[PDB]
């Protein structure tokens, strides 16, 4: 029923997401929730998309790793309205998903006045 | 939109079969959608809603994008180059811009 309830549930195509096979790195606290900075790596994944719970619209990207990637990290600057949990979902080639979640702290709000 | 300058980072060469970190920045608002204006209504959404990275034609990262990705959007990822060609990235635009980059890289 939630938006990322109905986005995590059009990723992982009916399947629960198992943990391990990825590492989310956030910053604990956020200073500025315009610009955070956000690594993901999931060795072996097809693509990791990123989700903010707490953000008006939750999803943030959906990283699609092709034949010429090395390995499969990615990093970004994200925006976080508030203080939240930051979410990522790795797909393997197999269809198997995993996810890791962690709380991002938030000072200035992002998003936008 | 003007002014959507792209700045990649990413070395010249590499030993072949070699790994090398590609950074990839562009300016751009990225009005996000939930901008409110001095009376109060929302400023509608205008980003770059895609970007793609090939080396030698051959998909090395292709990300959708959505309004949380931070103005100037920045992407760092990791290419295999078991040969000499060239990379293209290409981001394109909700307004129907497509900004490009070609970068040479050579096999010492």
């Amino acid at each position: 029923s939630s938006t990322v309830d109905e986005l995590t549930a059009a990723f992982t195509g009916g399947a629960a997401t198992g943990e391990g096979g990825l590492t989310l790195t956030a910053p604990e606290i956020a200073e500025n929730g315009n610009t955070v900075p956000i690594e993901v790596k999931a060795p072996g994944a097809v693509a990791i998309m990123l989700l903010a719970a707490g953000n008006p619209e939750p999803a943030v990207a959906t990283f699609n790793f092709g034949p010429a990637a090395a390995d499969q990290r990615a990093a970004t600057r994200i925006r976080l309205a508030q203080t939240q949990d930051v979410i990522a979902l790795a797909k393997m080639a197999d269809g198997s998903v995993v996810k890791a979640q962690t709380t991002v702290k938030v000072t200035i709000g992002g998003c936008g006045g | 939109a003007d002014d959507a300058k792209p700045r990649v980072k990413v070395p010249s060469s590499a030993k072949a079969g070699e790994t090398v970190t590609v950074k990839a920045l562009i300016s751009h608002k990225m009005e996000s959608g939930q901008r409110k204006d001095a009376d109060g209504k929302l400023i509608p959404r205008s980003i770059i809603n895609r970007f793609t990275c090939e080396l030698n034609g051959v998909n090395v990262v292709d990300v959708a994008i959505d309004p949380a990705v931070s103005t100037n959007p920045y992407f760092e990822f990791d290419a295999k180059v078991d040969a000499a060609g060239e990379f293209k990235f290409t981001w394109y635009d909700d307004d129907g811009s497509v900004y490009e980059d070609v970068k040479p890289i050579a096999v010492a």
